[PDB]
This record gives C-alpha cells, sequence and structure tokens, in this order.
RNA sequence: ACCAUCGAAAGGGAAUCCGGUUAAGAUUCCGGAACCUGGAUAUGGAUUCUUCACGGUAACGUAACUGAAUGUGGAGACGUCGGCGCG
C-alpha cells in the first residue's frame, strides 16, 4: 500500500 | 549491354520469333595458370539488350555451337 | 609525444626502457641513500 | 547535510548512477529509492516519474542540476538520476530522503 | 516491486511493431541462449478493429471487426510498460520459448491469439487494449 | 499537452488505484 | 598535354555545368559534363540523413520500388528511429498525464 | 584470470574479494594480472588486503579499488639472524659444513633459480653417495617450475626424519612447516623485502631458530647498514670452512666431466645466476663490476 | 620591453573578459535551474586509521572553502 | 480559399556515348551500343483457405505486398575560408 512516492527530509 | 552465365537461357533466347542473328567470337587469351586457350562469346540481342555468353570450356562451346537451331543466322567472328 | 618531448623512435624506446629501470629503483632509492 | 548522506551511500552502500541503470533497476525492482537532479530533460524525467509510480519506488527531487548531483556523489562527471539499491552504513532511506 | 509480469499490458516503441499495443505472456529477466537479455514474449495487435456505425451492413459489420495479432519476442528495452492489465488466461499455453523456434507452433499461436482477442473485443471488455494509439 | 507529474497523481489521492489501472479513459 | 574544353552552349564556370576528363578508346583525351550528385533524404523532425532509404534525384524515385524508399516500421521514410521512439513515448505520456488531470478535475468539483 | 575470461563463467554477483599477500600480488609482475582480475569484477564490493610486508605497497594498496577503507597495524629475541662474509667459491663447502655439523630438524636453504636448485641437489646427492656427509639428512629440491603433483607431493612429503630442502622464493612466503629450525639464504634474495619472508619461517611462538645469510666479501659493507636503516640487525657469525683440504672444486669439475648434461646444467646455472644478479634492486649494493666473476 | 609589457596587460583584459561571462553564464543558468589505538589484555596495541580513496571530495570541499 | 501575365540561351531542369565519315556537316549524319517520358495492353509471380505478405531484440531487410478527403515531411534549396584523408 502507498500513499506518496516523493520523499523529502524529516527534521527541517 | 548484358552478361548472361546461363546457357539455357542463350538457347531460350536464339529462340524467340525475333531473333535475327547470333554472333560466335574467338579470343586467344592466356589463364592465371600460364597456359593459354581458348574463350568463345555467343552474342544475341533481345528485344533492346545484347546478351552475351562467355565460356571458357572447348567442348561445352562445341556442345553449344551443335545445339543451335539450325535455321538461325551465325556470324563466325 | 603530442608535446615535441621525443624527436624519434629510437627516444620513444630509451624513454619507455628508462621509464622501466627508474620504476624498479625509486623504491630502494630512500633507504638506499639513508644507509649511506 | 544530504550530500553527506548520499556520499556515505557511495561509500559503502550499493547504487546505480545514470538513467539505464536506474531505469533496469526499476524493472528487476532491486531499487529503494531515486535521485533526480533538476537539470534532466522533462520527457525522461516523466518517464522515470512514471516508472517509480508503476515500481512504487520512492522519489527524491535534488536540489540542483547534474553537475552538483555528480559532486556530491563524489565524481567529477555529471550524473543526473541515482538509484540507491542498499542503503548500507548510511541512513538515508530511514531519513524518508 | 516488479511490474513486468504476465498480463502486463505495454506499447512497443522499437521495430516493425512501433507503437502497436502488446500484452506480456512469459516475462523472461535472465535471458535465454538465444536471447541473451532482459527480454518478454508478447502477443500484441498488428491491424486493429475499425470502428463500426449503425449504417455499417451485417457483411461489413463483420470485415471491420476483423483483428490480426502478432507475437514477438521483445527487448525490455524496447517496451514502454503502461498500468492497465490483460488477461494472458486463453493463449499462455501456445507462446513459449520453444513457439519461437517452430515456425508451425508459431503459426498455431498467431490462430490462437487472433480468436481469442476477437472474442475479447466483440464481447466488449478492454476498448482501451483494442484503440489506436495516436503518436 | 503536459507529460505525467507525480505530483499531480499524488493530489488525487489514489496511487494504489492508478498503479491497479482502474480509472481507464478514452478520448477523441 | 592534350587541352579539352566545354561540350555544350555554357562557355562559364557555372555549377550547373562540370567538367571531368577521361581517355576514350579511341586514344585521346575528351571532356564529360557530370550531373549533380543526389542527395540523402533527411529526417523531418531533426534533419538526419535517413537510414535505409536510397539517394537520387527527385525524378528517379518514381521508377524505384517502394522498398527502396520505404523503413518498414511507422513514419518509415520519413522518421527515424528515435524521433518515432521519442512520439510513442510523450504521446502516451500525455494521455496519461490527461487522465490524472481528468481524475483530480473530478475529486475537486465533486465537493460540491 | 583464466577461469574468469572463459564466457561460461559470471563475475556480476560477486561481492567479497580477498587478496592474500596482497604486498606481493600488486608488485610490479603481479599488477598486470590483478589489474585485469578486478577489472572483470564488479566494483562495488568489499575488499580485503592481508600483508605481513603491508606497508610497502603504500600508495599501490588504491589500485585495488577500495571505498571504504580502514588501514589495521599489529605489532608485538625470537629468532636469530645471522651473515657469513666469505668467497664465493667456497659458498657451497660452507653450506656442507652447515648441514652436518649444526643441530636442527628441518633446514630450508634458498637458491637464487631453479636450474641452480635442481644442479646443486644433484651434486650433493653424488656428495652423499660418496659419504662426504654423514648424518640421517634427507634432501629434497622444491622449485617453482615443475609440474603441480610433482610440488604437492615433495611438500607434503618434506613436511612429514632430519630434512633439508632446496627451494627458491616460492616456499619464502606464506607457508608454514611446522619443526622447522634452520633457514640458510646462500644468496640474499633480490629484493630485500622477502628477506624478512624468507628468514620469517622460523621463530613461531619464540621458537630457537636460526637464519644464515651469505656474502662475497666485496661489498659486504652496504648489505648490513641497509638491513639496519630499516630496522634488521644482522649479528656476524664466523664459521670454519671444514673438509676443504683439497679437491673440493677438483672434484666438482671430475664429476662434470663425466657427463656433458652437467656440464650443460652448470653452464646454464650460472648463467641464470648473472642475470638474476643484474635484476637488483639497491643497485651501489650489489655491483656487476664489483662481482666475483671467477669466484662464482 | 614596452611592446611585451602592452601585450601582457592585452591578456589581463582578455583573460578578465572571459572570467566575466563564464561567471555570467553560471549566474544566468542558476536561475533556469530552480588514527585510533586500541590496547588489548596482552599489552599489544594496534592503530586503525581510516582512508581516503576519492581524493575528489577533498578537492571539491577546498575550492568550496576558499569560495567562501 | 485567393488571384492574370511578363521577367534568366551564366539561376532551377528527364534522358547519348564511342568509332568512322565531307572540299566545307557532327554529342545532330553512318555503324554499334543505351537511356528518358507518356500511353494502351498481355503473360508470369505474388496477393497462402478462400479476401490487402513476411523476417530480425534492435538499427533494418524484401521480387511484390490496395489506400479517398484531409494534414505534413524530404529532394529541388543555397555564405566564406583553412588544413587533413580518398578517387
Ligand atoms: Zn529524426
Amino acid at each position: 500500500a502507498i500513499t506518496n512516492l516523493i520523499s523529502k527530509l524529516k527534521g527541517q | 549491354a548484358r552478361e548472361i552465365t546461363d546457357i539455357k537461357q542463350f538457347l531460350e533466347l536464339t529462340r524467340r520469333a525475333d531473333v535475327k542473328t547470333a554472333t560466335v567470337k574467338i579470343n586467344k587469351k592466356l589463364n592465371k595458370a600460364g597456359k593459354p586457350f581458348r574463350q568463345t562469346k555467343f552474342k544475341v540481342r533481345g528485344s533492346s539488350s545484347l546478351y552475351t555468353l562467355v565460356i571458357n570450356d572447348a567442348g561445352k562451346a562445341k556442345k553449344l555451337i551443335q545445339s543451335l537451331p539450325p535455321t538461325l543466322k551465325v556470324n563466325r567472328l | 609525444s603530442k608535446g615535441n618531448a621525443f624527436k624519434h623512435k629510437r627516444a620513444l624506446v630509451e624513454h619507455i626502457i628508462q621509464a622501466k629501470a627508474d620504476a624498479q629503483r625509486e623504491k630502494a632509492l630512500n633507504e638506499e641513500a639513508e644507509a649511506r | 547535510s544530504i550530500n553527506q548522506k548520499l556520499a556515505l551511500v557511495i561509500k559503502s552502500g550499493k547504487y546505480t548512477l545514470g538513467y539505464k541503470s536506474t531505469v533496469k533497476s526499476l524493472r528487476q525492482g532491486k531499487s529503494k529509492l531515486i535521485i533526480i537532479a533538476a537539470n534532466t530533460p522533462v520527457l525522461r524525467k516523466s518517464e522515470l516519474e512514471y516508472y517509480a509510480m508503476l515500481s512504487k519506488t520512492k522519489v527524491y527531487y535534488f536540489q540542483g542540476g547534474n553537475n552538483e548531483l555528480g559532486t556530491a556523489v563524489g565524481k567529477l562527471f555529471r550524473v543526473g538520476v541515482v538509484s540507491i539499491l542498499e542503503a548500507g552504513d548510511s541512513d538515508i532511506l530511514t531519513t524518508l530522503a | 516491486a516488479k511490474f513486468l509480469k504476465a498480463g502486463k499490458v505495454a506499447v512497443v516503441v522499437r521495430g516493425r511493431y512501433a507503437g502497436k499495443k502488446v500484452v506480456i505472456v512469459k516475462p523472461h529477466d535472465e535471458g535465454s541462449k538465444s536471447h541473451p537479455f532482459g527480454h518478454a514474449l508478447v502477443a500484441g495487435i498488428e491491424r486493429y478493429p475499425l470502428k463500426v456505425t449503425k449504417k455499417h451492413g451485417a457483411k461489413k459489420v463483420a470485415k471491420r471487426t476483423k483483428i490480426k495479432p502478432f507475437i514477438k519476442v521483445v527487448n525490455y528495452n524496447h517496451l514502454l510498460p503502461t498500468r492497465y492489465t490483460l488477461d494472458v488466461e486463453a493463449f499462455k499455453s501456445v507462446v513459449s520459448t520453444e513457439t519461437f523456434e517452430q515456425p508451425s507452433q508459431r503459426e498455431e499461436a498467431k490462430k490462437v491469439v487472433k480468436k481469442a482477442f476477437e472474442e475479447r473485443h466483440q464481447a466488449g471488455k478492454n476498448q482501451w487494449f483494442f484503440s489506436k494509439l495516436r503518436f | 499537452e503536459s507529460l505525467f507529474n507525480l505530483k499531480t497523481a499524488e493530489k488525487t489521492g489514489i496511487l494504489n488505484d492508478l498503479a491497479k489501472g482502474k480509472k481507464r479513459m478514452i478520448f477523441t | 598535354a592534350q587541352r579539352v574544353t566545354f561540350r555544350r552552349r555554357n562557355p562559364y564556370n557555372t555549377r550547373s555545368n562540370k567538367i571531368k576528363v577521361v581517355k576514350t578508346p579511341g586514344g585521346i583525351l575528351r571532356a564529360q559534363h557530370v550531373k549533380k550528385l543526389a542527395t540523402r533524404p533527411k529526417c523531418g523532425d531533426c534533419g538526419s540523413a535517413l537510414q535505409g532509404i536510397s539517394t537520387l534525384r527527385p525524378r528517379q524515385y518514381a521508377t524505384v520500388s517502394k522498398t527502396h524508399k520505404t523503413v518498414s516500421r511507422a513514419y518509415g521514410g520519413s522518421r527515424c528511429a528515435n524521433c518515432v521512439k521519442e512520439r510513442i513515448i510523450r504521446a502516451f505520456l500525455i494521455e496519461e498525464q490527461k487522465i490524472v488531470k481528468k481524475v483530480v478535475k473530478e475529486q475537486t468539483e465533486a465537493a460540491k | 584470470l583464466d577461469f574468469l575470461q572463459m564466457p561460461a563463467v559470471k563475475t556480476s554477483a560477486c561481492s567479497m574479494v580477498v587478496m592474500d599477500e596482497a604486498d606481493r600480488l600488486l608488485d610490479m609482475s603481479f599488477i598486470k594480472d590483478t589489474e585485469k582480475i578486478l577489472r572483470l569484477l564488479p566494483k562495488q564490493r568489499r575488499t580485503g588486503l592481508f600483508s605481513a610486508t603491508m606497508r610497502s605497497a603504500g600508495s599501490d594498496i588504491f589500485k585495488t579499488g577500495l571505498r571504504n577503507p580502514v588501514r589495521i597495524t599489529v605489532n608485538s629475541s625470537s629468532l636469530k639472524l645471522n651473515y657469513c662474509v666469505v668467497n664465493p667459491a667456497e659458498k657451497l663447502q660452507l653450506l656442507v659444513s652447515i648441514l652436518n655439523n649444526y643441530k636442527f630438524k628441518k633446514c630450508i636453504v634458498y637458491f637464487p633459480t631453479c636450474v641452480s636448485v635442481s644442479y646443486f641437489y644433484s651434486f650433493i646427492q653424488y656428495l652423499g653417495k660418496r659419504n662426504i656427509l654423514v648424518n640421517e639428512v634427507e634432501i629434497f629440491s622444491l622449485h617453482g617450475k615443475l609440474q603441480t603433483s610433482a610440488r604437492t607431493k615433495t611438500l607434503t612429503a618434506f613436511t612429514d626424519s632430519n630434512s633439508v630442502l632446496f627451494t627458491t622464493d616460492v616456499a619464502a612466503r606464506g607457508i608454514d612447516i611446522p619443526d622447522v629450525d634452520l633457514v640458510i639464504q646462500l644468496d640474499p634474495p633480490t629484493n630485500t623485502d622477502m628477506f624478512m619472508h624468507r628468514c620469517g619461517r622460523t621463530g613461531r611462538a619464540n621458537r630457537v631458530g636460526k637464519a644464515i645469510t651469505f656474502l662475497n666479501e666485496g661489498r659486504e659493507e652496504d648489505f648490513i647498514p641497509f638491513m639496519q636503516v630499516k630496522n634488521v640487525e644482522l649479528e656476524e657469525l664466523d664459521l670454519e670452512v671444514k673438509g676443504i683440504t683439497a679437491n673440493f672444486y677438483e672434484d666438482f669439475r671430475n664429476w662434470i666431466l663425466e657427463d656433458r648434461d652437467r656440464f650443460d646444467k652448470g653452464v646454464k646455472a650460472y648463467v641464470a645466476f648473472i642475470k638474476y644478479y643484474s635484476n637488483h634492486s639497491a643497485t651501489s649494493i650489489f655491483r656487476l663490476q664489483s662481482l666475483d666473476y671467477v669466484g662464482i | 620591453e614596452q611592446e611585451r609589457l602592452r601585450k601582457i596587460e592585452e591578456r589581463q583584459k582578455i583573460r578578465q573578459e572571459r572570467k566575466e561571462v563564464m561567471e555570467e553564464q553560471l549566474k544566468t543558468f542558476k536561475e533556469s535551474l530552480n588514527a585510533i589505538t586500541e590496547i588489548y589484555d596482552d599489552s599489544t596495541t594496534v592503530e586503525l586509521e581510516t582512508l581516503e580513496p576519492n581524493d575528489n571530495f577533498e578537492y571539491l570541499a577546498q575550492l568550496n572553502n576558499v569560495k567562501l
């Protein structure tokens, strides 16, 4: 199951 | 002008209704082995082209000459 | 050779063989000089 | 930074640089993340996006051109897309980046 | 995930059948001795059926609905996989590696694929697969 | 006439459905 | 050491009339006018010479078969292979993006 | 390399390469083959280089293709390092005077070339036929140009009672024969890095083992300080040349006169040694001009 | 001597023009873009130092540092 | 949907060569040999169950291998200079 494919940093 | 390697094709050419004359030309020329030999060119012109058959074998040339139609004019050289 | 370093084939061959000898020798060069 | 994680992956993990290698790894399903530079052509970028959508592979858009991405990888030639087969000693996959 | 599996609909981008729609029957991810690359056996449409309007006569309607198939071994690099799928159950046992070594088996496989495709089109299913791509 | 975009593919909120090939449309 | 000149009406060094020198079976040097060379057909998208298509004069194409001036692929004889592949990929991706946009729109006016 | 070059073998799944004696495999001779071997294999892998003299291959380790490397150095009188300065024409005699007098279980005698190994093995066997040396000594020869099966059989016979081995630099590095007491280097090696290996077969667990070396009396003043700079101390040993009152060279000469094959082997070995001395590092220490050609 | 001088200042002008146009091209493309030692119980120590096979990282870092 | 026609024997352009021949004619005549364009038609072959053919992963190959309106692409069709390679 996928809801998002585009990634990003978490701690910013 | 065209060259043909087929003997029966040449005979078929000489057998058509509109055939005038066939030319038999003899050339004394040497081969790569250095021994000279006799090469025979049989030339007949079809509708718009002149077909030439080159034979480097004497016996085959004799057989083809004997196989030519008896009502066909043949130019020797 | 593009930079006119070698003037003919003999120079190229000599440079090749001299480079081979110097590559053979530099490793012991250092201790060779230190010992003396 | 983000370049440090990429360098760690290059040094310790498993990766493929280039469009053909990335597409091959996506076809084999051996990819975990694809980093795409901003300099990539629109047709190849869209094809990579569609392939990642088909194969359910995470996509990260590098903030720079192909030569900045190449320098981040540590290479002196431009790279337009990178595929991370195995993170290895790094943590780029865990941090969602 | 792996998406180049049986039943996946793809578009051919290279070769005589470029731009034609095929469905994958048996994917070979390691390649064979004769095809040392990642390839797939596919069955595709060479001649799409023509659109039918109510003016068309019964004899004509039969002519326009005909489908010409083809079966090919295609390199993965020469395919563009889509997100759509199509059942290959009717003809999965005829398109194998040996079929492309035997012309008679190739002919029989083409016949079977033709029958299956015509039945599926006449049933009204997979209207996107039997639709020409405009490029 | 724009090419496929993953941002728009995520804006619909259905990526599993699109990967499965659910919404099939024919134009013109 | 035998000098030859034009054999036609034009006496000037124009691109139309160009001369080669050949030795005839009579043992003499003679002039011969050379025709303009043919140009390879070019792709209509990128302008590169088409592969597998004969290079002839414009009127010499009407006297050869279709297999000597076409390629069995789609757009064969008009566009090269890479351009056709790009066309296919672009068309498919455009249609997919159209589908995605339509779905997003159906969602966004589904609110009211 | 021959195996990997065959098309039936695929190298794509390899993920681990280990090079033992990596300083020797990156040597000038081996670098041509190892470059190809690593060229065939995938670059993304884990490499382990292991060598007892890994520092010498200084910048050539990066030729292997290290990705995320960590150099590791491990450091700790176990064995004796001696040398004798004698005239070359007596050298073999001195060897005999060591074999029948010293106390050992296994003695490894190193020779420069393979033809020398065979030639001197045959001559020493002939001497032992005449009972020149009287001891319970079994003498073997093992050089690297033999067939592989013969080499394996000879090595397993020597490893298995007092034995002397005439071997080239094949056995110098790596292999461990237990109960080896004495190591003799009839000549110093062509490269000094291998010297520490040749005398390194002994001293396991600080066992009482001795290494001996022979010098040519001409430029012997340069080899000892050269080893000293490399942190190796060679204590001079004085050994009397026993039994050479008369006829040793005469005995050798009249034994050569029996078969012309012996003459051919001797001359071939001498010429091979001259070529071997030509390819010598530390040119100042080992000079061709100062070489005692008549003595050799 | 005067000729050699005027030549070298001409070289200076040319190099400055080329450098300026290169920097402007880069600027306008930018907008279009968007030893440990460990001791064991046997008194034997092991020295562990990390190595850098890819020297390009240091070179790029130093270029960035001098640009800063 | 869009305007007649004129304007180049140096621009664009379908196709012929050798030998011989006169007092004076030649890529024009004679002998031999060959191409171009247009037209009507006949025969063989292909169009493989009866209805517009196949092969190769691919670049592409073929003795053929239907194609209206409509919309495009190529050749025609294109500045000057320098050295290098080949006939
Ligand atoms: Zn093109």
